[PDB]
RNA sequence: CUGACUGGGGCCUGUAGAGCACUGAUAGGGCUAGGGGGCCCACCAGCCUACCAAACCCUGUCAAACUCCGAAGGGUCCCAGGUGGAGCCUGGGAGUGAGGGCGCGAGCGAUAACGUCCGCGUCCGAGCGCGGGAACAACCGAGACCGCCAGCUAAGGCCCCCAAGUCUGGGCUAAGUGGUAAAGGAUGUGGCGCCGCGAAGACAGCCAGGAGGUGGCUUAGAAGCAGCCAUCCUUUAAAGAGUGCGUAAUAGCUCACUGGUCGAGUGGCGCCGCGCCGAAAAUGAUCGGGGCUUAAGCCCAGCGCCGAAGCUGCGGGUCUGGG
RNA sequence: CGCCUCCUAAAAGGUAACGGAGGCGCCCAAAGGUCCCCUCAGGCGGGACGGAAAUCCGCCGGAGAGCGCAAGGGUAGAAGG
RNA sequence: CGAUCAACGGAUAAAAGUUACCCCGGGGAUAACAGGCUGAUCUCCCCCGAGCGUCCACAGCGGCGGGGAGGUUUGGCACCUCGAUGUCGGCUCGUCGCAUCCUGGGGCUGAAGAAGGUCCCAAGGGUUGGGCUGUUCGCCCAUUAAAGCGGCACGCGAGCUG
RNA sequence: UCCCCCGUGCCCAUAGCGGCGUGGAACCACCCGUUCCCAUUCCGAACACGGAAGUGAAACGCGCCAGCGCCGAUGGUACUGGGCGGGCGACCGCCUGGGAGAGUAGGUCGGUGCGGGGGA
């Protein structure tokens, strides 16, 4: 959903100095623009992970602009896993690629039975309108066992959606459940 | 325990000799080098083992035209 | 256990483990991981202890996933030789991780679950560690 | 992705390229001959002959012949007299090699 | 611009290259000050053990 | 004038890093050869396999002897700066050719060694001359020509030993931590941020009740406290056929839960600072000692002061170069 | 114990260890020169014996082939046949 | 042109061992002892708790792994000492640490009592005699409250033995 | 002085791959024959000569397309020269300068010189 979030447009100021001073550094472009960029760490995070790439965040730039945004990329402390730089898409119009979230309707039958399920990709990439983002991409995942597994091609999609990916891509699979029952022989 | 490393033969001293916008005489070598990772241009032989120098003299003109490969030039003075 | 079928070269040099974690550093597979967060070594032995400790506190169902492989041939000499004449043999197979390096992911369990175990598989390790989850953070990376 | 044809053309002009003399291309059409003079160093046509250009006629040998004393005329005008004759692709032989007596006959040395 | 350089602290224990460097300045001893023409050579020498050395713009 | 070194410019390189385009290694999937199983089976094929398992594709990684890439740098050369116990050449004389420590980058080693072996650098060696570090060759400062009962600083200090502040402001610690060690643990403490409920009243102290058939798979005859196949609602605060004591039997307790009495924080998380345990070796102990707790500790901010054979001041000597 | 290749070896070269890997102590009268001609491996489909893999055909291929022998470098616009 | 002059810059054209019967010059440039640094090995101690323990992870236990301490073993290095630091063992004499064998105190218990196990605090005192063996060590004998483990140059030869 | 074609070259994929349409005036090519010149480890496939029946099918040329490919920022970071510290150690921070690779946006279905022939 619309997620709004302040930035600010950092001049000169060293990277290092904002990730300290509680400031995210980042930057927002487009094919038109270009600008460096600080937001608030805390701030980013709260809407972030409710602002997953999924979603349009809209950067409530000082100016006044409020800017229909994706973030395409972000910069992590390996050291810390924490976001060191942002890379803001400017939604603007002309249709784009972004990842959509997956709406998993279901239980695989398998997975009652004893087994695992395993999302291969909890994301979908595809080049949709800016204005026409579906949240959600729901998928029969219950008609399934232990071994069964669902490809790009059988997702069914929205109004003016285009799948980014491979049809034949797996994304979705039932393999066997850990269990000490197959230990004794590991023991 | 004993061991069947521990050889290895002498340093060959490979490698460019003279660099680009640098004055030599004909003869002198330009390139000590296995096969050619640079090759032979204006100006420049390569005897049997690849080893590039100037023909004429002047200056040495390294020229790396991509996919054919580096060449050498001796651009005289 | 966990060992290479074959290399191009069976001894090799230790190296410094100095720097980050390069690759596998976000929750890719599972729901939940170990984080590395001191650099180390880790054995074969130490990765399959923590493996069967996941599994059996599991016990049931669950996705186990090592992210790490010891690869490494690690080496010593025999017992009171002295110093010199080669080089010593393959102890075992050990795997380099530095911090941010995300060890393990489990999957299809429920949050305490996974939780406690990658706590035990924690101990099992001799590096400091960190549980963590998927995240936009990993769905982002 | 090359062919013998290609390869051959790169193959005889890699090797007269590599002596610095000024370059004698002869192309060969089916109903035509071209011929001129190229300085590698510089890209630029010297002196350009063609059976086209000439209206020839006969056996295509014969306007080989032609066609190169003309070329052999309009260089030595020129003051070119050392050149390398370049036989590209094609086989020193029938129309090719009237043309280059039509340049040695013409006056032109190689 | 001139450049009066004052050597505040020790060479010595320092690699040669930087002690060559203040040779270069001519610097000798502790507490040897040197106005000199800011050439980007010089600046050069300076910047190279601006650690061992204070530095101040006079003219 | 060419030196070291420096700036400009030119080019050379495959390292760190990164990456998987080569070689390998590789985790899990898709796919699927092919071999394995079951039938169908020999009339030869066909299905199923949650078997292994090519090749390939997806996601995810590794490499000193992998590289689609690739630095920082370093090398060289031209130009410029650079007059120096600089440089070059020619001769005479050498000693040295057991090195070591420290830092960094590596190998070996056990990612042990005051270890060994290399590269770059430094110091000692030869500077065990000087200040600090208590003591200590290489750790910090700094290159000892000499004298002076002069001054300014370096590191390091300014509670006494011992010179300089019981100096100033802001905090934290209560362990003498400081003034020894790890994982691991911990209502330690201080500061944070995060979420719950907070007066249609919190935690909390209490107070009062808190279930029925009774059976299911019925079986070590306990419907509920027992190995579990279960979990209809019912009784007008509604309290679950229970968490646990008696129950191969009832009990009775108590909890969740019903509200009230009190009436304001309370509840749970994550982060950080400093602390605790973890923490046992052998002649007498100790931070160098004394002692030290809004410190005389730690962190931050200052100012001032001490502080060497450094520097400056005076005088003197001596060597090179110039007059 | 001598020489070659690669890493060690820190993007110049050189650089140690009873460090990590392999080689050489020849061979070719053509495996040399030169002119001319051609371009591989591999994969798929078709093809009597005959196959996984003989020879043939078509199709896709920059080189992953080959280049006397170790490795590396080089290399098809040939050093390959 | 005659080289495994391959110890490959090739000491002769031409050459192997042994010495506890030894000797000389040197060396702590280098070994055995000890000491020293490391703690691989070792002793001990904690972490996880799989599983055991009618059941019950933790009375007792503690798989697989992890983290430590000590510096008594075997080791590594070779740092002092090779113009000398005498090396196992026994005896005499001790002194010290506690990681306590008994004696003291206590906790928990799968502690009914008694007897125990385990852990905690605790070094004041004690920790026997003998057979075998050079032995230390160990086994055994009879006991004991127990029959501790270690450091002190594996203490101690200008104290003894050999 | 502009368009097209044919030869060359340079830049070395933004230049390629793939698909799409398109060219016959001319050029080129395909193509027609093989007596000649020449040739096939067989073959006029190739090379070579004579030639012009037909065709742009192919090829080649040009224009479109980003599916692949290739190029690729900006920021940020790894890393690092240098100066500092910290850490028991593995190793880690800070100041100054440098500064990636990956990825992201985005871009590329080429540009350029020379000489000929044709045309305007």
């Amino acid at each position: 959903m619309e997620y709004r979030l302040k930035a600010y447009y950092r001049e000169g100021e060293k990277p290092s100095a904002l990730r300290r001073a509680g400031k995210l550094p980042g930057v927002m472009y487009n094919r038109h623009l270009n600008r460096k960029v600080y937001v608030d760490l805390v701030e980013f995070d709260k809407v972030f992970r409710q602002a997953s790439i999924h979603h349009v965040i809209v950067l409530e730039l000082p100016d006044g602009q409020s800017l229909p945004t994706l973030v395409r990329q972000v910069n992590l402390d390996k050291r810390r896993r924490r976001p060191e730089h942002v890379d803001f898409f400017v939604l603007s119009d002309e249709p784009v690629e972004m990842y959509v979230p997956l709406r998993f309707v279901g239980t695989p039958a398998g997975v009652r039975a004893g087994g695992v399920l395993q999302e291969i990709h909890r994301d979908i990439l595809v080049k949709v309108s800016p204005r026409n983002i579906p949240e959600f991409i729901e998928v029969d995942v219950s008609g399934l066992e232990i071994g069964d597994s669902l490809h790009a091609s059988d997702l069914k999609l929205p109004p003016g959606v285009e799948l980014a990916v491979s049809p034949e891509e797996t994304i979705a699979a039932v393999v066997p459940p850990e269990d000490v029952e197959k230990l004794a022989e590991e023991a | 325990g004993s061991t069947r490393n521990g050889r290895d033969s002498q340093a060959k001293r490979l490698g460019v000799k003279r660099y680009e916008g640098q004055v030599v005489r004909a003869g002198n070598i330009l390139v000590r080098q296995r096969g050619t990772r640079f090759k032979p241009g204006k100006n420049v032989g390569m005897g049997r083992d690849f080893t590039l120098f100037a023909l004429v003299d002047g200056v040495v003109e390294f020229q790396d035209r991509g996919r054919l490969g580096r060449y050498v030039h001796v651009r005289p003075l | 256990m966990l060992m290479p079928r074959r290399m191009k070269y069976r001894k090799q040099q230790r190296g410094r483990l100095k720097g980050a974690t390069k690759g596998g550093d976000y929750v890719a597979f599972g729901d939940y991981g170990l984080v590395a967060l001191e650099p180390a070594w880790i054995t074969a032995q130490q990765i399959e202890a923590a493996r069967v400790a996941m599994v059996r506190h599991f016990r049931r169902g669950g996705k186990i996933f090592i992210r790490i492989f010891p690869d490494k041939p690690y080496t010593k000499k025999p017992l009171e030789v002295r110093m010199g004449k080669g080089k010593g043999n393959v102890e075992g197979y050990v795997a380099v991780v530095k911090p941010g390096r995300v060890m393990f992911e489990v999957a299809g369990v429920t949050e305490e679950q996974a939780m406690e175990a990658l706590r035990i598989a924690g101990h099992k390790l001799p590096i400091k560690t960190k549980i963590v989850r998927r995240d936009a953070y990993d769905e982002a990376q | 992705r090359l062919t013998a044809y290609e390869r051959r053309k790169f193959r005889v002009r890699n090797r007269i390229k590599r002596t610095g003399r000024l370059r004698l291309s002869v192309f060969r059409s089916l109903k035509h001959i071209y011929a001129q003079i190229i300085d590698d160093e510089k890209g630029v046509t010297l002196v350009s002959a063609s059976s086209l250009a000439l209206k020839l006629k006969g056996n295509k040998t014969e306007v080989a012949r032609q066609v190169g004393r003309a070329l052999a005329e309009k260089a030595l005008a020129l003051g070119i007299k050392q050149v390398a004759f370049d036989r590209g692709p094609y086989k020193y032989h029938g129309r090719v090699k009237a043309l280059a007596e039509g340049a040695r006959e013409g006056g032109l040395e190689f | 611009p001139r450049l009066k350089v004052k050597l505040v602290k020790s060479p010595i224990g320092y690699p040669k290259d930087q002690k060559a460097a203040l040779k270069a300045l001519g610097l000798r001893r502790l507490q040897q000050e040197r106005v000199l023409e800011d050439t980007p050579a010089i600046r050069g020498n300076v910047e190279k053990v601006a650690h061992l050395v204070r530095v101040e713009v006079v003219e």
